[PDB]
């Protein structure tokens, strides 16, 4: 409706008999392949993306942002834990950092 | 009659009038076409092996056995449908309407919404129907831990939908 | 034969994605018309002059 | 005819009599007693809005 590609905002312009619209929108753009799985199964549990996508560079698996590429480390303040791992199809299995566990380790 | 060519030059531009007016009815058929369909500018195509979490697109995916290269359902919809005066054919045939349409089907079956937005990205067609479930407001877990169902579900009212058209005259 | 458009055959797997790395800030034009030109026309004047 | 008649700039060839504007309407005319363009501009009209 505002252009091609995710539209980010627009300006007016007076024309004869007309208006144009500049319409400045966001394109994705220079994509990578990444391995992805629906859910990260860990300590029998399956946990999802909150806002997210998991991806795998080959070795490692992160969460990122599902329209720019920013790998995260797995935790459980960006993922959600619903169910156990004999469920999801496709599910695999990689840790799940835990922000406090350090704190009482320490 | 020749004469009455020439007592009909007596009237002016009123020819040129209605041939301007129906030239701009023509060209605008063929815009509407366009801007329908001609949405994409790349043509995407699907993978050979139709396989998409349980997903079962064969009613929409055009049929390879068929010379028109249509769906079933798209085939049905066709089979449905049926002195100084000409019809005009359309810019796009049927068979390139059919190849937007399949163009725009594979887009979004393997690439969900991107490819509308920017260059299409492949993403497994599960994940694609859980971005959607986020979108109405829907859980991801809920969509993977009902996966079969949903693809059973999905796939029953695609097979509802044809016997629906097959079925009713109006 | 007039070209639809490129062949691009998008590879779909079960386990692979596709994540843009980068972005371009794309400004597009969009013309519409708003308005025509006013006519008013003497309906007597047209027709019959003076 | 009603209209204004001026003095006009317009170079008529010898054999031309009147002239004829943009849309074939008769704008200009030749004295036949002396031989001088005259323009005929039409006596204003307007459209009388309360
Ligand atoms: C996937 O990405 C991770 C993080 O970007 C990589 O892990 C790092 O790799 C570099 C390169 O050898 C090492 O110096 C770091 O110590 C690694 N970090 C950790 C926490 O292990 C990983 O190598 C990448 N994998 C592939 C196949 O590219
Ligand atoms: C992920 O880990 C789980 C448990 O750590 C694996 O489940 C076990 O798989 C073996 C071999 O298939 C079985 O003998 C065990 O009985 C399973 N245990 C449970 C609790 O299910 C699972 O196979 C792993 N998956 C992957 C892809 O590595
Ligand atoms: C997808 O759906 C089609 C039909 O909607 C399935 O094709 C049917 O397959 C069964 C078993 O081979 C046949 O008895 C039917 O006659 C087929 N119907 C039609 C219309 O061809 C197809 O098997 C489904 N699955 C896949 C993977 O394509
Ligand atoms: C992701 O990987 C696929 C293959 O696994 C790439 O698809 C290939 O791309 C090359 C170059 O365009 C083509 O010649 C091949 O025919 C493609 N193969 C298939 C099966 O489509 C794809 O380009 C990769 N994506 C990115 C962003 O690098
Ligand atoms: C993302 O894309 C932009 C271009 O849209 C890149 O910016 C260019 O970077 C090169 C060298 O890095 C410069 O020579 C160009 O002048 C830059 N262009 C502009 C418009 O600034 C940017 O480097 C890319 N970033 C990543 C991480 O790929
Ligand atoms: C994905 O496809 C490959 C081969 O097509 C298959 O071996 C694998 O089991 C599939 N994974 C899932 C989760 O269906
Ligand atoms: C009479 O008319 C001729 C052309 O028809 C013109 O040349 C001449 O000047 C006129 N004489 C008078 C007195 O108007």
């Amino acid at each position: 409706f505002c252009g091609k590609g995710y539209h980010l905002m627009s300006f007016p312009q007076s024309a004869p008999h007309g208006v144009v619209f500049l319409h400045v929108t966001y394109v994705p753009a220079q994509e990578k392949n990444f391995t992805t799985a629906p859910a990260i199964c860990h300590d029998g549990k399956a946990h999802f993306p909150r806002e997210g996508v998991f991806v795998s560079n080959g070795t490692h698996w992160f969460v990122t942002q599902r329209n720019f590429y920013e790998p995260q480390i797995i935790t459980t303040d960006n993922t959600f834990v619903s169910g156990n791992c004999d469920v999801v199809i496709g599910i695999v299995n990689n840790t799940v950092y835990d922000p406090l566990q350090p704190e009482l380790d320490s | 009659s020749t004469e009455c060519s020439n007592l009909l030059l007596q009237y002016g531009s009123f020819c040129t009038q209605l041939k301007r007016a129906l030239t701009g009815i023509a060209v605008e058929q063929d815009k509407n076409t366009q801007e329908v369909f001609a949405q994409v500018k790349q043509i995407y195509k699907t993978p050979p092996i139709k396989y998409f979490g349980g997903f079962n697109f064969s009613q929409i995916l055009p049929d390879p056995s068929k010379p028109s290269k249509r769906s079933p359902i798209e085939d049905l919809l066709f089979n449905k449908v049926t002195k100084g005066l000409t019809v005009l054919p359309p810019l796009l045939t049927d068979e390139m309407i059919a190849q937007y349409t399949s163009a725009l089907l594979a887009g979004t079956i393997t690439s969900g919404w991107t490819f509308g937005a920017g260059p299409a990205l492949q993403i497994p067609f599960p994940m694609q129907m859980a971005y959607r479930f986020n979108g109405i407001g829907v859980t991801q877990n809920v969509l993977y831990e009902n996966q079969k169902l949903i693809a059973n579900q999905f796939n029953s009212a695609i097979g509802k939908i044809q016997d629906s058209l097959s079925s009713t005259p109006s | 034969t007039m070209s639809l458009g490129a062949e691009n055959s998008v590879a779909y797997s079960n386990n692979s994605i596709a994540i843009p790395t980068n972005f371009t800030i794309s400004v597009t034009t969009e013309i519409l018309p708003v308005s025509m030109t006013k006519t008013s026309v003497d309906c007597t004047m047209y027709i019959c002059g003076d | 005819g009603t209209g204004v008649l001026t003095e006009s700039n317009k170079k008529f060839l010898p054999f031309q009599q009147f002239g004829r504007d943009i849309a074939d309407t008769t704008d200009a005319v030749r004295d036949p007693q002396t031989l001088e363009i005259l323009d005929i501009t039409p006596c204003s009209f307007g459209g009388v809005s309360v």
